């Protein structure tokens, strides 16, 4: 994804990324995007830890998951709004069209 | 050093083209430029202070970039922009501050602070741009061994000096006769009296002379030139050049007789006005003459021969004198003047941090101590240091 | 002439935004313009100098482009540049110095030398780009015929003047009456005197008055006036209006009285204040009138009342007077100011190359002459000559 | 308020750097933020004056755009556009003015004029640019 | 047109003009190379609108 889409189309890093092996390539891109809507993906998704904390009905550790998702889903309608602002340049023509 | 630069003129052209609405179009070439900052930097540690009462703060890098769309800006855009912005600010501002107060005899004219030092790195330079800040302008023109200069409303040019010469004296000092001057900054007043008033003089006339040598040749200087002393027109009461007793002076002013002021450079005369009051022009010099006479009136009213009798006691003192006044002008070195708060601003970082005593600068950066003895090591540093000044002051007053 | 302008900016943002290290994208709008410029000279042969003891130099042009090629910019890069800018800056500079010296009463406003004539042709105007610097950008708006306007720090409107006026006096002068001032640059400093402090006037009231009269209209003008005039307030001994005798002036001061300033355009009053010391507007003015009175006071203690007695001999001159300075103000024409360097560096142009004094010009650029009989063709000469000293100071100080 | 700013910067960069003679591009970057004034602009009408001595004009917008005649402008290009100009000139002056003169002690430090407070309006804002003054 | 049609019969090759994608390619032709007739056409058509 990071790699052959936003980075690029975006025009951000057009350093394309390289990578061995931190911890958590995914996230990092987030200290250095900027424009906030891509910018909070980033932290709720590297997040989103699977809220590994239950005890109900008497003794069900069952890791749960955020209220968020679950019906306020919003996280979709920002993933979204998110995705509504990369439309833009580098590259050939077929790509941007396509892509987008 | 350079380096150093570009980081203002690139938040300055920031803080000043990226506000809430402007077409992006108008940043594009700029936008660029900085990115192209954040890069070099993130992945960079550095630190400043430790000397005197100077914080010792710490700084890292690691910074997300811009966006390139948008036809227009929208509030969001900025402050997500201006949160790191300010960091880089505080941050300079500490850059600036820490080798504002360093010196060194050696070379006081390379950089000092570990923070500077890591930044003539070559790995930095690619972060240059615009040098058109009439500092940098000359600080670079001079690196290449070129011919520099600058520009001063009211230099200050002349170390602080007040005092007299006694020609002619006595025990007594009722028969005087010399003169007594004030030089400072751009100005010089002198009064040549005779308590005689030349009655014994060759042609009843008394000459004067006053001689002022710059530390520094001025050049394109547009100079006042006025007839009379006023600081030396009313009655004082002063100590004899031992310190042992008071003198009286009781001036009476006639106007300088055959006024000729000379601007010399290395013992020639490049300009000479003979009597000529009001504005003048002093092309190119490093000494000053000024020579002029009192010539004893060969006409007198009876008030007037009332004051000077043939035989003493002498009560009323003839006195004739000149005001010259360089209002502006051109000098390659950096100097201290009425309208450029350089001076200032190092003497006042320097001044609330507590910075220790050096070894090259005066204590409190005093200026007549500066430029009575104002050496290739003195100038270097100043140099340096009006030019972080410079730096400085495009973002912070 | 707006040719030559460009030459230098083109310079200078060049001088100043190229160097190791930036953005092509930061300089892609300028280095075109550059190029633009190189093709337009090349083949182009010039000639400059001839005149005095200035040296005559031929210039020829034969250049390669620069590349629009590389992404960032490498040292090798720059010095290839720097070598082509310094041909053109020491072009320039022999090209201003030139046409800064030639003088023509006619046409005292166009071009004058074979270097620029040959400027003006319409082949070059294909040169022509930012026009912010104060003074070109006057220069066109007068060609379009429109409201001009400059800015000045302690302008030079007052050529010196420095005399009296004895409305009473005798042979012996021992009971004298009037005025005596220093008119220069922006200041005016007038006194008037009663030898009798008013003991046979009308109401014991002398009144006084001084009008000076400006050779150009100043507007927005921010003055500083303040009561008394110290460079009158000391004993003299002065030469008589015929030269034949001199005269003895021992003044006392006291406070001017019914202090009236009129600031007058074409005989209308613009501004007119009442005995406001300080800071005053003077908003547009051809004409300054200062009046001032002197009061006997109705009540004096002993020792004052022996200063003033009924009968001569009159010792004590009882004297009042004003300070005028004219801080700032907006001029339509050129003038000399505390300020900025173009009369100097005319002048000093001028002198160094030994130039024969010319049909226009008084001999030394003297500016009391020149303020004095400031005719059109000394003002379209002085504004030409100015603005060519103010488009060589952008590179070469 | 900054809005006013911009306008200013705009007439000045714009009466100097367009002139018979300068290649296009030394004003691509310009040109463009100058159209997009007479567009927010256009449509909408002005009082001025109202107050003292001070002439009460009113100014209305109706402007083309401007061209782009390639290579360097030819003087024809200066004149159509200087003509423009003018009438912003002469209104700014007016405009500056009456915002010169009112005085408030409550909030003395916002837009008082007519002619101002309808600029701080948001539909302006697109305007604001190099802010070095 | 660029690299087939003006520059080689116009000894202005040199370099076949080398080009990568997105940017304009007319435009850039523009500030490349001088002459008035050629240099008009550019800008006229470049920066031709709607």
């Amino acid at each position: 994804i990071v790699n052959t889409i936003i980075y690029p189309a975006f025009g951000m890093q057009r350093m394309h990324y390289r990578n061995g092996d931190p911890q958590t390539p995914f996230q990092i891109a987030e200290q250095q995007i900027q424009n906030f809507q891509v910018a909070n993906w980033l932290h709720f998704v590297n997040n989103n830890q699977f809220r590994q904390v239950v005890i109900d009905g008497v003794l069900n550790q069952v890791l749960n998951d955020n209220i968020r998702d679950g019906h306020v889903i919003n996280q979709l309608m920002e993933a979204l709004m998110q995705l509504s602002r990369q439309q833009f340049p580098t590259m050939p023509v077929d790509y941007k069209r396509s892509i987008q | 050093m350079d380096v150093l630069y570009s980081l203002s003129k690139t938040l300055k052209d920031a803080r000043d083209k990226i506000v809430e609405g402007t077409l992006y179009s108008n940043v594009s070439d700029l936008i660029q430029q900085f990115n192209q900052m954040i890069i070099t930097m993130n992945g960079n540690e550095f630190q400043t202070g430790g000397i005197g009462n100077l914080p010792i703060r710490n700084w890292n890098f690691d910074f997300g970039l811009l966006g390139t769309t948008l036809l227009n800006l929208d509030a969001n855009y900025v402050e997500t922009a201006r949160n790191t912005i300010d960091y880089f600010v505080d941050f300079v501002d500490n850059v600036c501050m820490d080798e504002m107060v360093r010196e060194s005899q050696r070379n006081g004219i390379a950089p000092q602070s570990d923070s500077l030092i890591k930044l003539s790195g070559i790995k930095f330079k690619r972060i240059n741009f615009d040098n058109s800040s009439e500092y940098i302008e000359n600080w670079n023109l001079q690196n290449r061994r070129q011919r520099t200069g600058f520009t001063f409303h009211k230099p200050n040019i002349f170390p602080y000096s007040a005092s007299f010469t006694l020609n002619r004296s006595q025990p007594a000092h009722d028969n005087l006769m010399g003169t007594m001057w004030l030089n400072a900054g751009s100005e010089i007043q002198v009064a040549g009296f005779d308590y005689s008033c030349a009655i014994n003089a060759p042609a009843n006339t008394q000459q004067f002379e006053h001689i002022v040598q710059l530390r520094r040749v001025l050049t394109t200087a547009t100079i006042t030139l006025l007839p009379d002393a006023e600081r030396f027109s009313f009655p004082r009461v002063i100590t004899s050049a031992d310190g042992a007793t008071t003198w009286y002076f009781n001036p009476v002013i006639l106007r300088p007789n055959n006024v000729e002021i000379e601007f010399l450079l290395n013992g020639q005369i490049i300009n000479t006005y003979q009597a000529r009051f009001g504005t003048i022009i002093a092309r190119n010099f490093d000494t000053i003459r000024l020579s002029f006479q009192l010539m004893r009136p060969p006409n007198m009213t009876p008030a007037v021969a009332a004051l000077f009798p043939n035989a003493q006691p002498f009560e009323h003192h003839a006195t004739v004198g000149l005001t010259l006044r360089i209002e502006s002008a051109v000098c390659e070195s950096v100097l201290a003047d009425a309208s450029e708060t350089m001076l200032a601003n190092v003497t006042s970082v320097r001044q609330e941090y507590a910075i220790p005593v050096g070894p090259v600068f005066p204590p409190g950066m005093n200026w007549t101590d500066l430029i009575t003895n104002y050496s290739p090591s003195r100038e270097d540093n100043l140099q340096r240091v009006f030019t972080v000044a410079s730096i400085r002051s495009m973002l912070v007053k």
